[PDB]
RNA sequence: AAGUUUGAAAAGCACUUUGGAAAGAGAGUGAAAUAGAACCUGAAGUCGUGACAAAGACAAUGGAAGUACCUCCAUUUCAAG
RNA sequence: GAUGUGGCCUGGAGGUUAGGACGAAGCUUAUGGCGUGAGCCUAAGAUGGACCGGCCUCUAGUGCAGAUCUUGGUUGGCGUAGCAAAGAUCUAACGGAGAUAUACUCAACAUGCAACGUUGGAUACUGGAGCGGGGAAGGAUUUCGUGCCAACGGCACUCGUA
RNA sequence: UUAAUGAGAUUCCCUCUGUCCCGAGUUACUAUCUAGCGAAACGACAGUCAAGGGAACGGACUUGAAGGGCUAAGCGGGGA
RNA sequence: CACUGACAGGGAACGUGAGCUGGGUUUAGACCGUCGUGAGACAGGUUGGUUUUACCCUACUUAGCUGGAAAUUGCGAGAAAAAGAUUAUCCGUGCAAAGCGGAGCGGUGGGUAGUACUUGGUACGCUCAUCACC
């Protein structure tokens, strides 16, 4: 017999299985299509999530009742220290897929890059890349590098560079890790020879986020969601609770199948892992690419708000701390908690709609405290509200006797 | 499969030569799918080692639309309660040929498994096969003797690229480069071939006469 | 009379205990793990199990026990820390060591060569169940025998 | 419910050594201790241990016909045969 | 379903013919041989310790895989389900075999854990319709002191209505 | 027919609310992991599916599809 | 009755009770009508009336360990690979024609002065210093 009343099913079957992700970093499963006409360029970057806040802006959108009016939008702040390029790889097409041809390594590598090959780096012999390092500079090693670069030139169709993060430059106290994160970044544009030339030019050097992304464009984000362990069916899939007088518990699915087929199907909701899944999220607009505070202290000062202040709120980002490097401000939210590393990618979808083409100009950036109900934008404002306090009177009466 | 260090050590200790098993290479271009499969399965059960090349050029009788509809009917078969267990539908032409052969063998028995494991299939002609010797055909399964010319027929690669195979252009480019290389080499060897032909033509004056008479009597002049 | 005989009787020591009031299934696992070990190594392992820095791997009688990281060194994922069996096996090892000393052998060279645990005769108590039923409540003790030999460097 | 049926005879294990003890390892009695006290014989079923044979998922068992390896088994042949 | 069989097997009787401490019955088996078969016979026991085999007649409480069969003993599930009402203990000293129990190397942690009785101190509970003090019915030594810790007090004991 | 009475059977109104829209957060005891102790019920043999025929609703048969081994916590489709 | 673009029809042991609920139906108590001398009956009405067990196998959901191509063995040799006294110099070239080519200058530490990079840590010019390859 058919069901009396109908509704859509609970949950999307294209996100199965709901298992823990294989790794903690976000990795792009595909890169945007290569257009050989353009100039060669990089296509991704790695960043670290540090809290969120909100902004004010005027809207430029003809036909909307919000035209030429001020709106408040929440934003996410992600810290972006420069990456370092250490290698070059190439791929050739086969009837069974893409195959790696070889790898060209840089002549020198960092300790943070080499730490990634150990579990106990401090109490070890620390010999990674020593034989390669001494062999690559003899007569034969130079010949081998020439050979592999010619093989790239002859047979490759895809060129990627190997890059890694700089945790020593990140200088964060709650990110415990000291071994670098490593990823391949594909080079798009130009021909294979031009790609190889660009990749060889930027070897052993560092790359800034502002040389990959521009202020008012959009991006895709690859990252892993927050974990919640073992979860029941009501939270995991959003099924309805049962009436109060139900014997043996209410937070269940009442019927898990018919008599035939004499089986439980893969489409029925069950308890299990929730969270810690990889996700690719589509159209996040960049609102600001901010310089390092050591270089420019007035990070959050706008043209309309002349107050001098940085992007870090009073009392710090809860559980994260101060932002000390270059950073990016994205509209809206991203998957994952504070302190997790994520990947920014150049967009795949068409970028021709009005909302994606709009130019963004900020008017106010909020820097009040995220502990409690913050009501001051700066410490000077708080000091103007409260005059001198008892602690200050004691300080100024015991710092003058000398 | 990468050989193990123990195998390499044993081969060095024995100090033998490079061994190659007895293998037959079949060029499958313009062959009828079912008849070629029927012949190959019987030879595999009789104990041969067989490699087939150019699987994207097999033929099926009928129109491409009719054959594509048959494949889509095959594709819709699926274990409803858990599709990770249901039939697995391979889309490449070499996998299609391998499945056709597997269906004509006692697969569940070990003997059938050995016979099926003795077959290798390729699209195009790969470079590890190109130089191994002359290829063969199956006369009782060729299109120009099997089909009436007026009827339409299908080409397997064309049928497969519309149901999901995604390497047709890669195979086409590889085959183009292959044929150019082989043609240039063949033209370069013409002086050698002609010199040997002339040498055979001229040795008939320097051999003894009574041998030439035997050659003429048996028709080798 | 043991189920196996040492190769050289003059260089071997024996020990045995009967109707020991420890669980047969726990003592089986506790005793089987030291079979090929030198005597000092076995004693160190038992001390570390009492300290809970290493575990006893449960390989046969392990249906639905917990998983632990300390089992990884034995190639397993299940193991426990049974103190009642561990202390009894420590006593048995001390007896075998004394027998070796009295025969005039060096305990720092002994290697355990034979270990065997067996089910002994059971004892009966009772338990009370719903609707006026009475049902058994039994104890399962064990026999243990072992011998060790002098290794020849 | 339950044969007290150890042995011809208690000769029912002195003494040394480890252990809180129960016991263990030696030593001794006896034709025999694998006759050590509820002790003649000591089956089946079930379990431990040592050695060995292999072995995918084909439930296991089973029939027929061979082969590889083993065999504390039987029988027949060794020189004019 | 009927019938036949110098057809097979078990306990006892009348005859006859043999065996056994140089090892009877019983038991064990990759011990072969014989028989279409029921079965019979030999070998080995690094098993046992006193009775017993063949043949012709006679006689019967005379052959088991199953009866929700009877009685005894085992067994997977399984070191699993659980041992969650009556709020709760902590600390030092003394006692005890119940420890501070180690091979090289090693100052101590990372290699003897867990648990107990008594006294002092601390912290809580019962809350006079009381885990207060006396009696009837019912029970009959459970009462007292000194010991002891095999079994019993569904964990434990140096303690006990044992 | 009846005032008073009712842990009797029924309908409406006011008050009220997690009964519901539509679920979220918190506590104590469990479950979960460990030390000690330690059962039962049940138990032909077993245990992946589709179609076919069949005592006309197969785990075992016929023809196809799958299927490396061993495990922890859950769950209530099948084991008529 | 009201909303809506629309309020289509069916199957899955008349899907779905070790998933619930228990209003109806279908025990024992009791009242009414009709029937029966009567005990009692009614496919008539009415009120009140215990909803048991998963710790096994499979299925499903998540969560660990680990062998393996003769799918555990044979020594049973198959590369989407390179081209050559039978695979036994190096680049270039088309499985060409030609053209090259074969103390030094690398890894490490010591001084010495400028630069580049997100600016404490790496490179780079000279200069000895031990190991090096050829
Ligand atoms: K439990
Ligand atoms: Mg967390
Ligand atoms: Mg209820
Ligand atoms: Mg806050
Ligand atoms: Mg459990
Ligand atoms: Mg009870
Ligand atoms: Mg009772
Ligand atoms: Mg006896
Ligand atoms: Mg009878
Ligand atoms: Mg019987
Ligand atoms: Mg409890
Ligand atoms: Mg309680
Ligand atoms: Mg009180
Ligand atoms: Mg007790
Ligand atoms: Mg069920
Ligand atoms: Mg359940
Ligand atoms: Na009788
Ligand atoms: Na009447």
């Amino acid at each position: 017999s058919h069901c009396k009343f109908e509704h859509p099913r609970h949950g999307h079957l294209g996100f199965l299985p709901r298992k823990r992700s294989r790794q903690i970093r976000g990795r792009a499963r595909a890169f945007p299509k290569d257009d050989a006409t353009q100039k060669p360029h990089l296509t991704s970057f790695m960043v670290f999530k540090a809290g969120m806040t909100h902004i004010v802006r005027d809207v430029d959108r003809p036909g909307s009742k919000v035209n030429k009016k001020e709106v408040v939008e929440p934003v996410t702040i992600l810290e972006a220290p420069p990456m370092v390029i250490v290698g070059i790889v190439g791929y050739r097409q086969t009837p069974v897929g893409l195959k790696t041809i070889g790898t060209v390594w840089a002549h020198h590598t960092s300790v943070e890059f080499r730490r990634r090959y150990y579990k106990n780096w401090k109490q070890s012999a620390q010999l990674a890349f020593s034989r390669q390092k001494q062999f690559a500079n003899t007569k034969e090693g130079k010949v081998a590098e020439a050979r592999t670069l010619n093989a790239f030139a002859k047979k490759a169709s895809v060129i990627r560079v190997i890059a890694h993060t700089q945790l020593r430059k990140l200088r964060n106290h709650r990110v415990g890790v000291k071994k670098a994160h490593v990823q391949e970044i594909q080079v798009n544009g130009g021909s294979v020879a031009a790609k190889i030339a660009l990749a060889k030019s930027l070897l052993e050097k560092e790359v800034r986020v502002d040389s990959v992304f521009q202020q008012s464009e959009a991006c895709d984000v690859c990252s892993v969601t927050k974990g919640h362990g073992t979860e029941g069916v009501v939270k995991r899939w959003g099924v309805a609770c049962l009436p109060r007088k139900t014997h043996r518990g209410l937070r269940k699915v009442a019927c898990i199948g018919a008599w035939h087929p004499a089986r439980v199907m893969y489409t029925v909701a069950r308890a299990g892992q929730h969270g810690y899944h990889h996700r690719t999220q589509l159209n996040k607009k960049i609102y600001q690419i901010g310089r390092s505070v050591a270089v420019e202290p007035n990070q959050a000062t706008t043209t309309y708000d002349l107050t001098a202040k940085t992007i870090t709120p009073m009392g710090g980002f809860v559980g994260y701390g101060t932002v000390r490097n270059d950073y990016v401000m994205l509209k809206g939210s991203v998957s994952g908690p504070r302190r997790r590393v994520m990947t920014l990618r150049r967009p795949m979808a068409p970028q021709t709609s009005r909302q994606l083409k709009e130019k963004i100009v900020l008017k106010f950036i909020d820097t009040s405290s995220k502990i409690g109900h913050g009501r001051f934008q700066t410490k000077k404002e708080k000091n103007q509200w409260f005059g001198p306090l008892k602690k200050d009177r004691i300080r100024r009466e015991e710092r003058l006797r000398k | 499969a990468f050989p193990s260090r123990k195998d390499a050590f044993r081969a060095q200790r024995k100090g033998a030569k490079k061994h190659r098993p007895e293998i037959i290479v079949i060029d499958l271009k313009d062959h009828v799918l079912g008849r070629a499969a029927a012949v190959v399965a019987k030879q595999l059960l009789l104990g041969k080692k067989i490699t087939v090349v150019r699987c994207e050029q097999l033929n099926i009788a009928g129109t491409e639309i009719r054959n594509k509809i048959k494949y889509l009917q095959y594709l819709r078969k699926r274990k409803l309660t858990n599709p990770t267990k249901g039939p697995f539908h391979h889309r490449a032409p070499s996998d299609v040929f391998v499945r056709t052969v597997r269906s004509m063998l006692p697969r569940y028995t070990k003997r059938g498994m050995k016979a099926l494991n003795s077959l290798v299939a390729y699209e195009g002609i790969p470079p590890n096969v190109v130089r191994t010797g002359g290829r063969v055909v199956i006369p009782r399964a060729q299109r120009h003797v099997c089909y009436r010319s007026e009827r339409p027929y299908t080409v397997l690669g064309n049928m497969c690229k519309h149901v999901g195979w995604k390497y047709s252009d890669v195979v086409a480019n590889l085959e183009k480069a292959r044929v150019e290389k082989a043609s240039r080499h063949h033209e370069k060897q013409a002086k050698l071939r002609d010199a040997w032909k002339s040498a055979r033509k001229e040795a008939l004056a320097k051999m003894p006469k009574h041998n030439v008479e035997v050659l003429k009597k048996f028709g080798y002049a | 009379h043991y189920s196996r005989k040492p190769q050289v009787s003059s260089k071997s020591a024996k020990a045995k205990v009967s109707d020991l009031r420890c669980h047969y299934k726990n003592t089986f696992e506790t005793a089987n793990v030291i079979n090929g070990m030198p005597l000092r190594k076995a004693q160190q392992l038992y001390r570390q199990v009492l300290a809970k820095t290493r575990c006893i791997p449960f390989k046969r009688y392990n249906g639905k026990i917990g998983r632990t990281a300390q089992a990884k060194e034995w190639g397993q994922t299940k193991g426990r820390w049974p103190r009642k069996s561990v202390v009894a096996m420590m006593s048995l090892l001390k007896n075998a060591e004394a027998n070796a000393i009295e025969k005039g052998l060096d305990p720092n060279q002994m290697v355990i060569k034979h270990v065997q645990v067996d089910q002994a005769a059971r004892m009966r108590r009772r338990t009370y169940r719903a609707h006026g039923r009475i049902t058994p409540y039994m104890c399962s003790p064990c026999h243990v025998q072992l011998f060790m030999s002098e290794k020849k460097e």
